[PDB]
Parts: structure tokens; sequence; C-alpha cells
């Protein structure tokens, strides 16, 4: 069993840290405007897609259609 | 050893644009360019893409 | 044989690809004994979960049989290369 609040509890400071406190640490380089450009989006694109793909599953109306075998397998299997 | 002296003049053509790339970047402004060359200092699309 | 050298070094990434494939399959289907779920049981099943598990474990030989032939693929195929 899981709850919601834990995996965006970590996934968010994982992203949220890289995002926000990426760019802090970031060499002095000519490329530095491209490496925070980089960091952020990067956190942003990638949190937005899992946090629609967790939140997608909450409160479900309706489970899974498996086949006959398959409920025996798992039954005894988990 | 003639002083050769460039000097500035009230630019006032359209100038070209140059985005300065890399080894890395050179490949997504290339796939930009394909579409059109931005107008000179237009908001470069290549560090989000 | 020759066979030429793009044809070779095609064959060692098939090789090392399906090498890579074959073992992990193979270990999925001995530990989960799964998602697969196709290890092509009986009709006439009975109230045995056991025989389940001894399909994949058959399933799970096999896989490694034809990782078998792919190291020894990956073996011609590399000298193959090396001599062209």
């Amino acid at each position: 069993a899981h709850s919601f609040a834990l995996p965006v509890i970590i996934f968010t400071t994982f992203w949220g840290l890289i995002g926000i406190a990426g760019p802090w640490f970031v060499p002095k380089g000519p490329n530095r405007g491209v490496i925070i450009t980089m960091l952020v989006a990067t956190a942003v694109c990638c949190y937005l897609f899992w946090l629609i793909a967790i939140l997608a599953q909450l409160n479900p109306l309706f489970g899974p259609q498996l086949k006959n075998e398959t409920i025996w397998y798992v039954r005894f299997l988990w | 050893t003639v002083p050769s002296i460039l000097n500035r003049m009230q630019t006032n053509q359209t100038p070209p644009t140059y985005n300065k790339t890399n080894k890395f970047t050179h490949g997504f402004q290339n796939i930009v360019d394909a579409y059109g060359i931005g107008t000179y200092r237009e908001i470069n699309p290549a560090p989000y893409t | 044989l020759c066979c030429g050298p793009k044809l070779a070094a095609c064959g060692i990434v098939l090789s090392a690809w399906g090498v890579i494939m074959l073992i992990m399959l193979g270990i999925f289907f001995n530990v989960h004994s799964l998602i697969e779920d196709v290890p092509f049981t009986e009709k006439d099943f009975e109230n045995g979960p056991q025989n389940i598990y001894n399909l994949y474990e058959q399933v799970s030989y096999n896989c490694f049989i034809a990782a078998g032939l792919y190291l020894l693929l990956g073996g011609f195929s590399f000298c193959q290369v090396r001599l062209n």
C-alpha cells in the first residue's frame, strides 16, 4: 500500500533541488547560461510529466480486467 | 604599419543574426535555423529547444 | 570466411544485444516463477500452483540456451572483424 503524499515529497525535493539549487552551483564558463537553462527546463519538464502520471492514478473509477488464468496466478504470487 | 582603424558606422541596415554555438548547441541551432533565421535581437528559442 | 566486415560488425551488435536481453529475460522468468504470463500453460489446469513455477523454469532454461548461441555468434563475428 502507498500514500500519495510521500512520493510527492521525495520527487518534489529531488527535482526541486535540481531546478532551484542547481543553478547556484554552476561553473563560470561560457556555458553558464546554457547549463542553468537546461537544469531548470529539465526539472520542470520531468517533474510535471511524472506528477501527471501519479495524479492520474488517484481516485480510480475502475480496476483492470484480467484473464482467469492471470487472476489465479496472481492470487498465488502476490 | 598603417593605423588600420576600424570605425563604427550608424548601423541602419538589417544586421545578420549571430548566435554563438559550440560542439553541443550547434546542432540544436541548426534545426531552428532550418525553419528560419530569427529577427535581429529576437529571443533565441534554441536554449529551450 | 570474411563475409564483409560491415556484416560481421552488425552480427556483433545483434549478438551483444541478444546476450543482454536473453540473460535478463531468463532471470525474470526464474524470479517471478510474472508480467509476460505466457509460459504456454496446460488447458487441463489443476489446483497445483507449483505447476506454473515449473513451466517458467523451463522457459528460463531456453532463454539461456539462446544466449549461448549468441555468445558463439559474437565470438565468430568478432574474429571476422579483427581479421578483416
